[PDB]
RNA sequence: AAAUGACCUUGACCUAUUCUCAAACUUUAAAUAUGUAAGAAGUCCUUGUUACUUAAUUGAACGUGGACAUUUGAAUGAAGA
RNA sequence: CUCAUCAGACACCACAAAAGGUGUUAGUUCAUCUAGACAGCCGGACGGUGGCCAUGGAAGUCGGAAUCCGCUAAGGAGUGU
RNA sequence: AGAACAGAAAUCUCCAGUAGAACAAAAGGGUAAAAGCCCCCUUGAUUUUGAUUUUCAGUGUGAAUACAAACCAUGAAAGUG
RNA sequence: GGUUGCGGCCAUAUCUACCAGAAAGCACCGUUUCCCGUCCGAUCAACUGUAGUUAAGCUGGUAAGAGCCUGACCGAGUAGUGUAGUGGGUGACCAUACGCGAAACUCAGGUGCUGCAAUCU
């Protein structure tokens, strides 16, 4: 804090703090307004967002509606739930995104009742398509894609989660030009490539691109893939069979009791310092006036 | 207390301020390019003076940003020129440092009298790990005092490497 | 050419300063507002005598200057250049207009003509500080300056120490025990608020809890 | 000459509630409005579309229409010796649900409450508001309260 | 209603009437609004005929409902035509009337001194 | 001799103070004036209509049937409205 | 309370100001006084001591720094000649 | 605060920065992952007739607002026009 | 109670200087075949979760700290103001009567509260 820099009383008195979630670089309100706000003649029917976020290698997929008192989660699905369904490593890949997508698609569809109806696309050839409404019967569940502060590049994994919720059955309106294998110049899409990315083909092809020109970083990157004796030829079925596992049971059961909460409350209030008394710091400065002004 | 408070170099940026446009500039740029391997960037004039004979938006300079090992390389290739001797000036109180060298052939690259000779500003901006808070999109934050570059801390890092000398006062 | 001050004795208008908008203003006839030993220390001059307005009127910069020189002159010529601090506590920021006389009263918004200060009732006009050995002298000076002004003003002896907001006993109390710190014209005081280190370098003499 | 434009004289009226500038928080887009709600009208200087003319600032009206981004409010404006009906199409950003009836509503639920509790026991209804009555007798003690006798004070100067 | 009297202090004189003042007011200048046609009271059958529903059936019944501000004070009071008093007979006791009582005038709330004045005007 | 030199000097800038001001300055902020409400066109429940609206007989608006009377919802006035 | 050799005499209203008075009235802050104050006549102001530099020449006195004892009811190292 | 020529003013870098800038123009409002700056794609500056606000006679005109019915632009999208 | 994702109110949350932080989570962090973006894989894209660290982010605490929020017969019934008089004053202006009534000042107290979902010795 250079002496030439410190801030004046006036500066701070007249400074207007932004919204907490903006100071925390976490909410784009200019986007939130336009995602959340509903047509005023639709009065209480809420706008549902499919938020998807990326921890440093773990995928979050919530479906939220908003509320004057605070956003309420209808369904939640985390990509770290993928062990259950038969994936073990890299739950940040494009196909882990697609997986979580599908997972929450069917989790909410069943939570609602359009489980049997709107089963989505199953034979996933990687086509461009949206879960269409069914003649003489309920329209699909509609959510809009909350990618947050993600920077919308063509071929990114936020749109993989997109593709997987869509393929699961949710109606998530979307274009195609930011799906991997969208052609930059000529306005068409390669579905063999998009099916590949849905399954692993770029990670599998990285594996058997490194198993015979670098065993020396294949060694460490992909370590687990050797430690469980599974190579490129594999994956496409690891994932197809996860797909089966999810469409067969989406039901979210949670984690086992494991020192139920009051216990954690205790063993963390051990590390939570609580504030001092006004009389405490009164004396803690009368100490200092004795000790310093008092000619030692 | 450094477990990783370990002062990398963030970037080095080289800069010929070719005080007018045209051939001399498209030459200083190819100079920057067979020293950088990257395509350099031209800088337009901000405003117009006519002492320095320039015009707003006149494309009167060129620079290039090089990061990592290649930039240690061209750094050293220039500390040779300046004999591993620097000044207690030349250092930002914010931690970075730079020097200048006319006669850009002292860097290796040969003479080729269909490009001429050019001078160059060298600026080395330095940073510890986790400079990403300041420069990422989400959760953009400021690094703690203890953790950012100092002048003193970076002259000490500079003397300790290269066995170089800095200055009087 | 200057109009008789009776034409502008009263506060008939709303303040018309120099400003972005008025902005051809002539220069105030009074420019120096502190006279005598203005560098002296608050201890040097404990007595304070005000010349205080008893009217809601307007005082021309011309008569402000006239009475400044009047009073400062008498005071030095009987007391000495550095025997007193004379501060005039009234700045004439209000611009007087005039309609300069083949036309009529068509379009008759005046040009600036003078400046003037707008003084309330009980508003201090002059403030003079000395030590009590002088009082008769500064009093007589303000009394002679009084005659340069329109409308009743009265001289009054401050209960305060020179130009401080403290009465003499309370000021003694403060400085004798711990708390006054000279400064060029003026003085700073010890706060109980804020930084405790930065509060101790400043005012070290205190915190003996003694004189 | 003179100037009488649409937003004339609104300098402070439409000003921004110092240290409350910036983007509007989302609770005012989350409020819902039905036909017949009583709403207040305050302009938000930051939303230039759909804002009320200055005359309707501080004014309360009733919703008559509900559209995508805005509500239609009915206001009774006095022109001459008569009121006319005016219909403003205002955006949600300049509207506020009114508490001008909250007292009333709370006092009708309270009324029916003590009315049920009244016909439960013998009927002693007593449920109209009455103005402040004057005070009733009381006895003031001097125990530890003997009276301090005050007098007026002479002229000081203090300056 | 106190805010009303505040609103009109400089045009009225008013205070706290005694039983005697109210009794002599109703007896001598007490008229009922009966299908107006204000009617001198002059028999209790008139009072009964119109205040009867409220339990008032005499002139003293009327007076009592006035003085003990009643559950039916509003109707008892709106039933009495505004009393038409003459000027004070003694005079006003002050040289100028349109100052507050406190300033040696006549208007505002003198408090039991209303009775001297009204008795001099009744 | 110069100094990116020490030193005085007057300057402008920074710091904490100091006297005084604004119709076209202001954080604060009155008084008087000013919008709306104080029920039967009220409140509450039960569950029809539609092409609008909802993932959805979801909502929205308009309705059928049912429960609570002048202390039916403050004051004052009313040669009526 | 006011005596005017141009008194004053009732809102709007038919005018008067700064400034002055030892006319008279009431008041404020300092002081002295029956341990005798103010006024006025009368006596005393001597002395330790011409305390010292200017020395053409200053007891106090053209003048310049200065600052006290003894006797006393009191008596200036000096207000004015 | 720092970098050859380079100087008060050229280009490069970091730190601070509540807007002290910019938004054709007068001024006042308003705006910070924008309403400002750089880029990309466009013609909604379009089609049909009504209602509404200011000025008001509650005429006209100018300007503006929120819908209905089209056909479009942009964006992953909600949306926005 | 900690933590994360999404939040409502938008400083009691901001600013400055220090210090502490188990577990998990965030994080920084490794790589450049692929989609993608750059003068620069710094940002942005992707891959790994492997090789590494609490240093920073983040959370919390300390300060007769700056700012901010709250309260008070603190100042102050002051300034201002609605209403009245054939009140005072040459005037400027002023006092009184029935009401309403601040701001500064000063002092004291405080420094985020909380919704949904998941997760944690
Ligand atoms: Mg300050
Ligand atoms: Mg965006
Ligand atoms: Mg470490
Ligand atoms: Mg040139
Ligand atoms: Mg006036
Ligand atoms: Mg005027
Ligand atoms: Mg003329
Ligand atoms: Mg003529
Ligand atoms: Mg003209
Ligand atoms: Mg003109
Ligand atoms: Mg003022
Ligand atoms: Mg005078
Ligand atoms: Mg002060
Ligand atoms: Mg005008
Ligand atoms: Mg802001
Ligand atoms: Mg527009
Ligand atoms: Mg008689
Ligand atoms: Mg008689
Ligand atoms: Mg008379
Ligand atoms: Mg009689
Ligand atoms: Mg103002
Ligand atoms: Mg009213
Ligand atoms: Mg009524
Ligand atoms: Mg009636
Ligand atoms: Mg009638
Ligand atoms: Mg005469
Ligand atoms: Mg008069
Ligand atoms: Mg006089
Ligand atoms: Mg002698
Ligand atoms: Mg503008
Ligand atoms: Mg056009
Ligand atoms: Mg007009
Ligand atoms: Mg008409
Ligand atoms: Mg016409
Ligand atoms: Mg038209
Ligand atoms: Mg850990
Ligand atoms: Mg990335
Ligand atoms: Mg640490
Ligand atoms: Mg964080
Ligand atoms: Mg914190
Ligand atoms: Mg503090
Ligand atoms: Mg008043
Ligand atoms: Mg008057």
């Amino acid at each position: 804090a250079f002496q030439k820099d410190a801030k004046s009383s006036a500066y701070s008195s007249r400074f207007q703090t932004p919204f907490r979630r903006r100071r925390e670089g976490k909410t784009d309100y200019y986007q939130r307004k336009r995602l959340v706000t509903q047509h005023k003649a639709k009065y209480n029917t809420p706008k549902y967002r499919l938020v998807v976020r990326f921890t440093n290698k773990d995928i979050i997929c919530q479906i939220i509606s908003s509320t004057i008192t605070g956003d309420v989660v209808l369904a939640a699905a985390y990509s770290h739930e993928l062990p259950r369904y038969g994936i073990t490593h890299g739950l940040t890949n494009w196909a882990a995104a697609y997986a979580t997508g599908l997972l929450i698609a069917r989790r909410t569809l069943q939570k609602l009742g359009l489980d049997e109806t709107y089963k989505g696309v199953e034979e996933v050839e990687g086509e461009y398509e949206l879960t269409e409404a069914v003649e003489d019967g309920p329209r699909p569940f509609k959510v809009f894609l909350d990618i947050g502060l993600q920077r919308t590049t063509t071929g990114a994994r936020v749109f993989g989660a997109l593709k997987g919720a869509s393929d699961g059955g949710l109606y998530v309106p979307h274009s195609e030009n930011r799906f991997p294998g969208w052609d930059f110049e000529t306005e068409e899409i390669d579905p063999e490539l998009l099916r590949s990315y849905i399954f692993g083909g770029h990670v599998s092809q990285y594996m058997e691109e490194l198993a015979d020109d670098d065993e020396e970083r294949f060694s460490e990157l992909f370590k687990g893939y050797l430690a469980d004796d599974i190579d490129a030829d594999s994956l496409e079925d690891i994932y197809t069979s996860a797909h089966e596992a999810i469409r067969a049971d989406p039901a979210f059961k949670p984690t086992e009791k494991k020192f139920t909460k009051e216990q954690y409350a205790a063993e963390s209030k051990k590390y939570r310092q609580t504030k001092l008394s006004k009389e405490e710091r009164a004396a803690r400065v009368a100490a200092k006036i004795a000790a310093l002004a008092g000619q030692q | 207390q450094n477990p990783m408070r370990d002062l990398k170099i963030e970037k080095l940026v080289l800069n010929i301020s070719v005080g007018e446009s045209g051939d001399r500039l498209t030459r200083a740029s190819k100079v920057l390019e067979q020293l950088s391997g990257q395509t350099p960037v031209q800088s337009k004039a901000r405003y117009t003076v006519r002492t320095f004979g320039i015009r707003r938006n006149e494309k009167i300079a060129v620079h290039v940003t090089v990061r990592g090992p290649k930039a240690e390389e061209i750094l050293e290739r220039g500390l040779k020129v300046k004999e591993y001797q620097l000044r207690d000036r030349n250092f930002s109180a914010t931690g970075n440092f730079g020097f200048g060298i006319d006669e850009h052939i002292d860097l290796g690259i040969k003479y080729d009298p269909s490009i001429g000779i050019f001078g160059m500003d060298f600026y080395v901006v330095m940073n510890r790990p986790g400079a990403r808070v300041t420069r990422r999109k989400r959760c953009k934050g400021t690094v703690g005092n203890s953790h950012k570059t100092t002048k003193e801390d970076t002259v000490s890092w500079f003397k300790q490497k290269y066995d170089a000398d800095v200055l009087d006062k | 050419a200057r109009r008789p001050a009776r034409c502008y004795r009263y506060q008939k208008n709303k303040p018309y300063p120099k400003s972005r908008y008025n902005r051809a203003v002539p220069d105030s006839k009074i420019r120096i507002y502190d006279l005598g030993k203005k560098k002296a220390t608050v201890d040097e001059f404990p007595l304070c005598v005000h010349l205080v307005s008893n009217e809601l009127e307007q005082l021309s910069s011309e008569a402000l200057e006239a009475a400044r020189i009047c009073a400062n002159k008498y005071m030095t010529t009987v007391s000495g250049r550095d025997a007193f601090h004379l501060r005039v506590r009234v700045h004439p920021f209000h611009v007087l207009r005039i309609n300069k006389m083949q036309q009529g009263m068509r379009g008759a918004w005046g040009k600036p003509h003078g400046l003037a200060a707008r003084v309330d009732i009980g508003q201090i006009i002059f403030s003079v500080r000395t030590k009590d050995s002088n009082k008769d002298v500064v009093v007589e000076g303000l009394r002679r300056a009084r005659y340069k002004f329109p409308g009743q003003q009265k001289i009054i002896l401050s209960k305060k120490w020179g130009f401080t907001n403290l009465d003499r006993p309370e000021y003694l109390k403060k400085r004798e025990a711990g708390e006054v710190k000279d400064d060029g014209a003026f003085v700073k005081f010890l706060s109980k608020k804020g930084s405790l280190e930065n509060n101790i370098r400043e005012f070290p003499e205190y915190f003996a809890a003694q004189a | 000459g003179k100037s009488h434009g649409y937003r004339s004289r609104t300098r402070y009226m439409f000003q921004r509630d110092f240290r409350k500038h910036g983007a509007v928080h989302l609770s005012t887009y989350l409020k819902v409005y039905k036909v017949g709600d009583i709403v207040d009208i305050k302009a938000n200087g930051s939303i230039q579309k759909g804002m009320p003319h200055k005359f309707y600032q501080g004014k309360t009206g009733v919703v008559y229409n509900v559209t995508k981004s805005s509500v239609g409010v009915i206001i009774n404006k006095m022109v001459g010796n008569r009121y006319l009906e005016k219909r403003l199409n205002l955006r949600v950003e300049h509207i506020k649900h009114s508490k001008c009836r909250q007292e009333f509503l709370e006092r009708v639920k309270a009324n029916a409450a003590k009315r049920a509790e009244a016909k439960a026991q013998g009927v002693a209804v007593q449920l109209k508001r009455q103005p402040a009555q004057p005070r009733e007798s009381r006895i003031v003690s001097t125990e530890g309260n003997v009276p301090q006798t005050l007098a007026p004070v002479p002229y000081e100067t203090f300056i | 209603t106190l805010e009303l009297l505040k609103l009109i202090e400089p045009y009225v004189a008013y205070g706290y009437p005694s039983y005697s003042t109210i009794r002599q007011l109703v007896y001598k200048r007490g008229f009922g609004k009966i299908n107006k046609q204000r009617v001198p009271l002059s028999d209790n059958a008139i009072i009964e005929a119109n205040l009867g529903k409220y339990g008032i059936l005499s002139i003293d019944d009327l007076i009592h409902e006035i003085i003990t501000v009643g559950p039916h004070f509003k109707q008892a009071n709106n039933f009495l035509w505004p009393f038409k008093l003459s000027n004070p007979s003694g005079g006003w006791g002050v040289p100028r009337k349109f100052k507050h009582f406190i300033q040696g005038g006549s208007f505002g709330n003198r408090e039991e001194f209303i009775n001297k004045l009204v008795k001099s005007m009744n």
